[PDB]
């Protein structure tokens, strides 16, 4: 099956160095772009870095850019995140993130478990942190860019995840209107522009978390605050 | 006459010499589809014609120069400038076609083993190489390239060595060498080699097939060499012969101008002996026609 | 003496049917589309040029997005285009390179192959491994494999070298009905818009109309001379075209069980290899060994235009479900994608 | 003006470019030869002696790789995926020598050898080989030799005027297949006797091919 | 016995065929000239379209 194992988080000194893994397995890891994201403890996802299929493409966040290097072992199919000059910014849980790029792929479809590090620009804006739900009735969620995601080929490059508490984000819609394979179809996300909806039809117990929205029209890629749903 | 003679057969050298390179030209590249040439024998004769070309278009600005009054109207700048080029594009193609001979000497004698490094790439590179190596040989040509005041109000371009007394001997040798001497060696011995190794025992040479490809493969190896001697041995033979004369005569200066004319007709037969004595291409042309 | 008055009493059976046909002939399909007016010139240029397949090119098939198509190569290549932007989607490694056909499910989550290997290879273009494997192998056939096409991602429907058709269960690998009846060898076959029927053309210059329920031969369609090497519905399923070796193609009515119109040309003298229609089926494409396409007027028979890209035989093309633009493979190792302009 | 997803769209098709063009290569530098022959002519032993629809070997014989294609159970019409071979290196044509004075099955009155002549004719005359070298092959000649003694050559070809052994009769079949080729000008045959217990074959065939690969270089090369 | 037994198969089809219904083929050949009229605006190839709404621009 799918797996993506990450490793070598832990408590470091500031100022320090450390060297994250992620091993891939049961899936053609030479295939995908690996992206490293980060979530600092009670904020939302923030994306670190990003290497192409062939290790030919590389970017990075400003805040980590210089510091951070990221580089893939196609044989051994383990992604590397080597990290210097660590600060007290860089706590967080680092997720492993495949996603493949051809027309009609579905990229950030399998996120990692995540290793937690402790240490001793188009803005996308969710501003209603939290809403109370109840199971069976149904829930819109709104987010919000500075710059239009729609782009000439007609493409809506948004993408709503959802990370349940405890677990690992996952992919429920890409490109704005498209559902994830293995997600079921009362989610339906709906969009113009700059203003998109995320509408929740006969909300279940599994739903319960936070929602997450992503633009990827250009790097960096940025998240929303994030909307929590609760009972 | 000699005033229009001279003129006539250089014109006519050129206008056919440029004809026949664009016409090789031409055939490689459609057979290519606008593409990068994916064939090595493809890489080096469209470079071959390309630097026969250059060394045909540069003909009418150095000759004109030897038939009406022998004065550079040009300046000491375009003098340094057109010397070199005129002398790289002669190196260059002789180099282009010495390489060009072992790489049929290896798709022959070697046809297994040459199949690791006779790709596209390499070709490429080193056909690029080739120019490389015309520069450094050029050295002392532009570096030697001033301004000769001929008596009189005119004034020639030309070579103006510092000890012409003592250095005229190794600069005549030099070009001989590398540009006669030397290539001429490797292209004879390539070719006949290739035709001592172009059939195996197990070829049936009784048939007339076998001793068709014999028969075309040494008319076309044989020819190539015949017409690069022939196109550049009187000049050099001359260049040597200069050393010991001092005083040229009408008929000297006469036969060195002749001598210059078979120099460029080197670029001007390379294109047709490879479209007469090529039936594979000439029916490629025919079939892109 | 048994035998003999079988054989005498099909000839009586045949007699009987070419005279029905010519009962209801009342007009010809070049008098009713007389008045018409014709399609005029038609211009299409190469708006994208496919470069990547290395050898000859037998088969292509738009997807019914009408975006992606699937190409066929014999140096061992599947490829699967974006043809808007001319990218590679996917290059899948064929096990046996002596590839003659290909097809793309209508859903889009599956491409079939096969040839002389005698095998349809099912590929699954949707996997969480992000690579395209062999989902099914459907063996059988005891010859080349000459067609097949995708009733949905469980059926598909193959043409043999061996004379017969076959419909498939992909899921169980077996093949549910065979279709006999050709005597020669099968090299194309069309699925009706409904897929309920498909039509066959055989070297044995026949085509056949087939149930595929029912798994029977309903119609039968003679009058070529030579092998028909391609075959195509009518968008409406109530006619086919075919293509044959004797440079002609026929337009083939189910309903009145004959030949309606020839689209031939003096010029015109070597074999046709593709045929296909316009989305409205005014035009039929028709590709020929002459390294070039020609575009017909299917209702007046005329030659509306000429496809000239390609530097060998035109092996296979298609045209998309939207009808917005027509691809054409080759011999020479490309594709290209023709539309007009106004 | 391409987005972030199409930038590595078009970086993926490179990929993939990259790919087809490094296959590219290694197809064009391995040998492609198509295998005929007839009914018990000893094609099936040629396999056994180099070791569906199509049957494929593959084997390497001094940094030479070798593609052998069996299509003998291919029963349909030949003419239609016979261009499908078009640009093979070299056709490996089996003939039993020993089937001259022997007639097919279900003939019952057409003779094995000339069976063989038609077959070689359709294929050495044939349009897509016009410029694809023959390996002929005439297995069984230890079988030849015996029946020759007591079966005369001249119940195969009446014309035959010559003695009754192999030496003549052999020389004589072969150039029987020979005068078959319609163009003595742009391919060659390379004859060759095997055995049941012959252990050269492989090699014959390897010069054979090293041959129309020198023809192919002087055709690139511009020197033919 | 294999001809005897191919012989009856074969008759036994052509019955099939001549027992179908036919219509007139000024019928057939009206409902494919009135299939194209319908759809002849909605056929990018036989009317090419604006290139604004072409995709292959």
């Amino acid at each position: 099956d799918v797996q993506l194992v990450e490793s070598g988080g832990g408590l470091v000194q500031p100022g320090g160095s450390r060297k994250l893994s992620c091993s891939a397995s049961g899936f053609a890891f030479s295939s995908f772009g690996m992206h490293w994201v980060r979530q600092a403890p009670e904020k939302g996802l923030e994306w670190v870095a990003y290497i192409s299929s062939g290790s030919g493409t590389i970017y990075y966040a400003d805040t980590v850019k210089g510091r951070f290097t990221i580089s893939r072992d196609d044989p051994k199919n383990t992604l590397f995140l080597q990290m210097t000059s660590l600060r007290s910014e860089d706590t967080a849980m680092y997720y492993c993130v495949r996603s493949i790029y051809y027309y009609g792929s579905s990229p950030f479809d399998f996120w990692g478990q995540g290793t937690t590090l402790t240490v001793s620009d188009i803005v996308m804006t969710q501003a209603t942190s939290s809403v109370p739900v109840t199971p069976g009735e149904s829930v819109s969620i709104s987010c919000r860019s500075s710059k239009s995601l729609l782009h000439s080929n007609g493409n809506t490059y948004l993408y709503w995840f959802l990370q349940r508490p405890g677990q690992s984000p996952q992919l429920l819609i890409y490109r704005m209107s498209n559902l994830a394979s293995g997600v079921p179809d009362r989610f339906s996300g709906s969009g113009s522009g700059t203003a998109f909806t995320l509408t929740i039809s006969r909300l279940e117990a599994e739903d319960v978390g936070v929602y997450y929205c992503m633009q990827h029209l250009e790097y960096p890629l940025t998240f929303g605050a994030g909307t929590k749903l609760e009972l | 006459y000699i005033n229009i003679i001279m003129p006539s057969v250089f014109g006519t050298i050129c206008l056919l010499g440029i004809i026949g390179n664009s016409t090789v030209i031409f055939a490689v590249v459609k057979k290519s589809k606008l593409h990068w040439c994916n064939n090595v024998p493809d890489i080096f004769i469209i470079n071959l014609s390309v630097v026969d070309l250059l060394f045909l278009l540069g003909m009418p600005f150095m000759i004109h120069q030897l038939m009406g009054n022998g004065v550079w109207h040009f300046g000491e700048t375009m003098c340094t400038l057109i010397t070199a080029m005129d002398a790289n594009s002669q190196f260059t193609s002789t180099y282009i076609l010495t390489a060009m001979a072992i790489d049929r000497y290896l798709a022959t004698v070697h046809p297994i083993s040459s199949t690791k490094f006779r790709k596209p790439s390499v070709a490429t590179l080193v056909i690029c190489l080739l120019w490389a190596l015309s520069f450094i040989s050029i050295t002392p040509v532009w570096l030697y390239a001033r301004l000769i005041p001929f008596p009189g109000g005119a004034v020639g371009c030309g070579i103006r060595l510092p000890n012409p007394d003592t250095d005229l001997y190794w600069f005549t040798l030099y070009q001989f060498f590398l540009a006669f001497a030397l290539p001429f060696v490797v292209i004879t011995a390539a070719y006949v080699r290739i035709l001592q190794r172009m059939t195996s025992s197990v070829a049936p040479a009784s048939q007339r097939s076998i001793r068709l490809r014999t028969k075309r493969v040494t008319r076309t190896a044989i020819a190539i060499c015949l017409v690069f001697f022939v196109c550049w041995a009187p000049y050099y033979v001359l260049q040597l012969t200069q050393l010991s004369i001092s005083r040229p005569t009408l008929t000297f200066v006469y036969l060195y101008n002749a001598a210059i004319s078979l120099g460029y007709a080197n670029s001007c037969l390379n294109p047709f002996v490879y479209i007469v004595l090529c039936e594979t291409f000439r029916k490629r042309l025919v079939l892109s026609v | 003496s048994e035998l003999d008055q079988l054989r005498q009493e099909a000839e009586q059976l045949k007699n009987q049917i070419r005279d029905a046909r010519k009962a209801c002939a009342d007009a010809t399909l070049s008098q009713i589309t007389n008045n018409i007016d014709p399609v005029g010139r038609i211009q299409m240029r190469t708006r994208r040029t496919l470069r990547g397949h290395l050898a000859k090119i037998y088969a292509m098939h738009w997807g019914t997005d009408s975006r992606l198509l699937v190409s066929a190569s014999q140096d061992g290549k599947l490829i699967i285009w974006d043809s808007y932007t001319t990218n590679k989607v996917h290059a899948i490694p064929l096990r046996s390179s002596w590839v003659m056909t290909c097809a793309y499910a209508p859903s889009g989550n599956y491409v079939a192959c096969g040839g002389l290997d005698n095998i349809c290879s099912i590929y699954n273009l949707k996997t969480r491994e992000g690579n395209v494997r062999v989902s099914r192998e459907l063996a059988g056939h005891t010859g080349y494999l000459s067609c097949c096409r995708f009733l949905d991602d469980n059926q598909i429907v193959t043409s043999s070298g061996d004379t017969t058709c076959a419909l498939w269960d992909i899921e169980t690998g077996q093949q549910t009905t065979t279709f006999t009846g050709h005597t020669g060898d099968v090299m194309s076959l069309s699925l009706a818009p409904d897929t309920r029927l498909f039509v066959s053309g055989a070297c044995d210059a026949s085509a056949k109309l087939w149930d595929v329920r029912e798994g029977m031969c309903r119609q039968t369609f003679t009058g070529h001379e030579s092998d028909i090497n391609a075959i195509c519905f009518f968008p409406n399923g109530n006619a086919f075209a075919t293509g044959s070796d004797d440079a002609t193609c026929r337009l083939f009515d189910l309903r009145a069980d004959q030949e309606l119109m020839t689209y031939s040309h003096d010029n015109i003298i070597c074999g046709i290899t593709s045929v296909s229609f316009s989305k409205s089926g005014r035009l039929l494409l028709a590709g020929y060994d002459d390294f070039n396409c020609n575009v017909w007027d299917a209702l007046k028979a005329d030659r509306a235009g000429v496809l000239a890209g390609h530097d060998n035989r035109v092996s296979c093309l298609g045209v998309t479900d939207d009808g917005m633009a027509v691809a054409t493979g080759s011999w020479d190792s490309f594709l290209k994608i023709w539309n007009g302009s106004s | 003006t391409l987005s972030a997803e199409d930038k590595a769209a078009v970086e993926r098709s490179k990929m993939i470019d990259r790919n087809l063009r490094e296959d590219g290569e290694k197809a064009a530098r391995e040998v492609k030869l198509l295998l005929l022959g007839a009914g018990e002519s000893g094609k099936n032993t040629i396999v056994k002696q180099m070791k569906t629809g199509i049957v494929e070997t593959h084997f390497t014989f001094k940094d030479l790789h070798f593609k052998m294609f069996d299509v003998g159970a291919q029963r349909s019409e030949r003419k239609k995926w016979i261009h499908c071979f078009e640009g093979v290196t070299a056709i490996i044509f089996c003939v039993a020598l020993s089937d001259y004075d022997l007639v097919l099955a279900e003939d019952e009155e057409m003779n094995r050898m000339h069976a063989s002549m038609k077959l070689f004719d359709s294929i050495c005359n044939n349009k897509w080989f016009t410029d694809t070298s023959i390996i002929l092959f005439l297995n069984k000649k230890d079988l030849f030799e015996e029946k020759i003694k007591k079966s005369p050559l001249t119940i195969c070809y009446p014309e035959y005027a010559g003695s009754n052994t192999y030496e003549e009769a052999a020389a004589y079949i072969q150039c029987q297949f020979e005068d078959l080729n319609k163009r003595k000008d742009t391919k060659e045959i390379y004859t060759h006797f095997t055995c049941s217990t012959d252990t050269k074959n492989v090699q014959f065939v390897f010069d054979a091919v090293t041959d129309v690969i020198i023809k192919n270089n002087l055709k690139d090369c511009g020197l033919f | 016995t294999a001809s005897i037994a191919q012989a009856r198969k074969l008759v036994e089809q052509l019955k099939m065929e001549a027992n179908i219904d036919r219509i007139k083929v000024s019928k057939a050949a009206a409902d494919l000239m009135a299939y194209c009229e319908a759809h002849a605006k909605e056929d990018p190839l036989l009317t090419p379209v604006p290139a604004s709404e072409n995709p292959f621009r």
